[PDB]
């Protein structure tokens, strides 16, 4: 929107290419993560933790 | 434990699934907090097969209602057992009595 | 039989003990019941409610 | 203040017109046009409106009169 | 109906019904008090029931 | 900035809540709202829990 | 100067409303709650099988 | 910071009259509202230095049940009126006084013989209304320095409201330091005879409860 | 009269290692209960103890896991350390250390003894090692304070905190367990009715009973300093 092109040009920032869609612990809750499990579809390169 | 009970609770815990009951009597040989290993007796043991029973206790695993279904051993190392006997308390059991 | 059992231990027959009041330090008139009711914890937890 | 609005109703009758009077006067105090009369005891603008109303020093007639006075001065800002 | 709906309910009426009753021979049976104040003091001090 | 301040729950948001709470009614309600007194507006007290 | 059951106490509040208006009835409602709670606590009116 | 308990401010002493007074404090540690308030009130109410009228011998009849001429105030009602005679006495231990007075109107505290040591705090007090004649009254009144409050059974005899306090009542309620949320806030409330005001009755009480503990406290 | 009689700490009986009685002989009429309740209150509320606070077992990430060779979940070992009754003379936080291997119980007598650290119950069991070549090693952190401090409030404060190995135990810093006072007719030779106070207490083992009664009275006098000579 206008004033946003203004702000971005003023502060020499390049707008992000990709959008944050992380998983975050629901509000209020504590805990100690007792187990993680990664299910990689067949034909996709397993990352480090898998 | 129910400090004032009705005796229906030993059976509500055994006849359920949570408590880990021995199949064949014998004497305990190894008691980790994650397995029991029963040195089965010579009589109840089959004709030819190595008779030792292994009990893989079910440690912290989510239930349906998000609670925590667990199993702890109530046995001690080198202690006699008998058939139909508990080896591991489940979630809300105490030596085989249903403690809610 | 309950009274007979309470007499086995040296507790009182009525089951009613003189409780003091932990704040002011002065006895509650007219003795009160004390026993161990076995109490469950229903899972209507309040931090699944707020 | 404030627990009840009884006396403010005994002064401004009808108990709903109280609500309208207090809400008009509290808008005056809140939207930056005016200034409490009775000393504020660290009240929000609402309870100050009702405190004003209790003393008999604000109601619908007084509010009309002050509004017409202050709108006539703005006519007297004609120069 | 015009009757109140802020009636004290269950413990509070037990508290009043236990204050405002009368045994027949307690401490301080028949002693003249100088007001409510020393009735409260005769109670809390442990002299009257 | 105010948003992230109240999300981090600093020591000033609780003062600001105690002040924008002060003389401000809220409307408690219970589920089967039979008669017109089952919605009554109270003045909040900020309470742990 | 009577026994003060529950009818008597709702009656007390009703006549205080009809004589002194509202503010005394509210402050008296609270004082009656507080003193009722305090002396009910002091009595230890416990229930038992005897 | 293991023995650093937060001490209060005595943030208010708002007082309704000369004898009434409503002292607060805040904050105290979580659970000291009651320990403090209760020690102070049991000491204020059950053992305090005071002088109040002990026993009486009315010239009419030495039996508490009786008749007295020209008075609509029975004997027991005269005794009730005497228990409230708030009296300050100097080192003179026991001082017995004379009140026999002539007239028709109210008999008050101004009607007492004005002895050297005894001091009255409400001369406007009333002791007995009397009839329309010369007079009908003659009584020997006995104040006696005592402690606490001692009914007539333990002792015409009269209950002895020695202690100046006529009322004490604490009401702990949730104070609030900034971070800590559960801290007490004692709200004392105290009425005295007038032989001393609340602002000093509480001082005297705390002084008693401190000198009682001089054998233990460190530093 | 004498205008008061003061109490003095007279007898401090030791009926056992845990619990012991004290006696305060010359109390006047009524002050028996007045001090009895206030001291019971102070003792149960404010007494500095030394509960363990953090544990870092060796091959363990979180407390919902089971080491091998030891038949307790780490959850139960933490709930066993929580009852560790320990004293420190000079430090606030000390890091005890418990190595042990080979089949058998692991009491508190297997802790590395330090100079100014004493364990009162060496029979207190931590966990049962149950394998030949299976050992445990864990750094216990016995800090020291007042009242009860759960771990949700202890999640604190800032950076340098903390590895994903450390366990927190809900600290319960309080050595007293039970209090029960009794005023009764104290018979001082020339006097009628003076009251005795018998404050029988019940400690975990880390309080000198005289020291507890002294600190209780001191906290009461420190608080009451404010009512005396009021603001």
């Amino acid at each position: 929107t206008p004033e946003e092109k203004l702000l971005r040009a003023i502060f020499g920032e390049k707008a992000s290419d990709v959008k944050d869609s992380s998983l975050r612990v629901p509000n209020g809750v504590s805990g100690t993560v007792i187990d993680v499990q990664v299910f990689t579809r067949d034909g996709v390169e397993k990352d480090k933790r898998a | 434990k129910p400090l004032v009970g009705t005796g229906m609770e030993r059976a509500v815990a055994v006849d359920s699934g949570v408590t880990a009951v021995a199949k064949r009597g014998g004497v305990v040989q190894y008691v980790d907090a994650s397995r029991i290993v029963i040195k089965v007796n010579e009589d109840e043991m089959y004709p030819g097969e190595a008779g030792i029973d292994i009990y893989n206790l079910t440690k912290y695993t989510r239930s349906n209602q998000n609670t925590c279904i667990n199993q702890m051993p109530c046995v001690s190392l080198g202690e006699p057992v008998e058939r139909g006997d508990v080896l591991a308390d489940g979630p809300s059991t105490d030596l085989g009595e249903l403690a809610l | 039989e309950i009274k007979e059992l309470l007499k086995l231990g040296d507790l009182p027959t009525s089951g009613q003990i003189r409780l003091y009041d932990g704040r002011t330090g002065e006895q509650f008139e007219r003795p009160v019941t004390v026993g161990y009711m076995y109490m469950l914890k229903l899972n209507h937890l309040v931090d699944d409610k707020m | 203040a404030r627990v009840t609005v009884q006396d403010a109703v005994e002064k401004i009758g009808n108990r709903f017109d109280l609500v309208l009077v207090a809400a008009r006067r509290a808008r005056q105090m809140q939207v930056g046009g005016k200034d409490p009369l009775v000393p504020e005891e660290n009240d929000k603008t609402t309870v100050i409106a009702l405190r004003e109303i209790e003393e008999g020093l604000i109601n619908n007639q007084i509010l009309d009169v002050r509004e017409r006075q202050e709108q006539q001065e703005q006519e007297a800002a004609e120069l | 109906n015009g009757e109140p709906i802020i009636v004290p309910s269950q413990d509070v009426v037990l508290g009043l019904y236990y204050m405002t009753r009368d045994c027949v021979n307690a401490k301080g049976e028949g002693m003249v008090l100088t007001g409510p104040k020393e009735a409260e003091r005769l109670y809390r001090s442990g002299l009257a029931s | 900035a105010a948003k992230k301040m109240v999300e981090r729950e600093e020591a000033v948001v609780w003062d600001i809540l105690d002040e924008v709470i002060r003389e401000h009614p809220v409307l408690l309600n219970r589920a089967p709202t039979l008669h017109r007194l089952g919605i009554q507006a109270f003045e909040p007290v900020l309470i742990e829990g | 100067n009577q026994a003060l059951g529950k009818k008597a106490i709702s009656k007390m509040l009703n006549t205080c409303y009809r004589i002194l208006g509202l503010k005394p009835t509210v402050i008296f409602a609270d004082q009656i709650m507080y003193t009722g709670f305090a002396y009910a606590a002091r009595s230890g009116a416990s229930v038992g099988i005897d | 910071s293991v023995t650093e308990f937060l001490k209060p401010r005595l943030v208010d002493i708002e007082q309704v009259s000369s004898t009434h007074a409503k002292v607060t404090l805040e904050p105290l540690e979580r659970g000291f509202g009651h320990t403090l308030g209760n020690a102070l009130r049991r000491i204020l109410l059950s053992s305090m230095p005071g002088c109040a009228v002990t026993e009486v011998e009315i010239d009419g009849v030495l039996h508490e049940y009786s008749t007295k001429e020209g008075v609509q105030e029975d004997i027991l009602e005269i005794l009730l009126n005497l228990k409230g005679l708030a009296v300050r006495v100097q080192g003179k231990d026991e001082v017995i006084l004379t009140l026999n007075k002539s007239g028709i109107g109210p008999v008050t505290a101004a009607d007492i013989t004005h002895d050297g040591d005894v001091e009255i705090v409400k001369p406007q007090h009333v002791i007995c209304h009397l009839t329309d004649e010369n007079a009908s009254i003659s009584m020997r009144i006995k104040v006696q320095r005592g402690r606490g409050y001692v009914p007539a059974s333990t002792r015409l005899l009269v209950d002895a409201c020695y202690s100046p306090v006529e009322r004490i009542a604490y009401n702990v309620e949730a104070a609030r330091v900034e971070q800590r949320t559960d801290l007490d806030k004692l709200v004392i409330e105290m009425e005295t005879n007038g032989t001393i005001d609340p602002e000093e009755a509480i001082r005297r009480a705390a002084t008693i409860l401190a000198e009682q503990l001089e054998a233990f406290v460190d530093l």
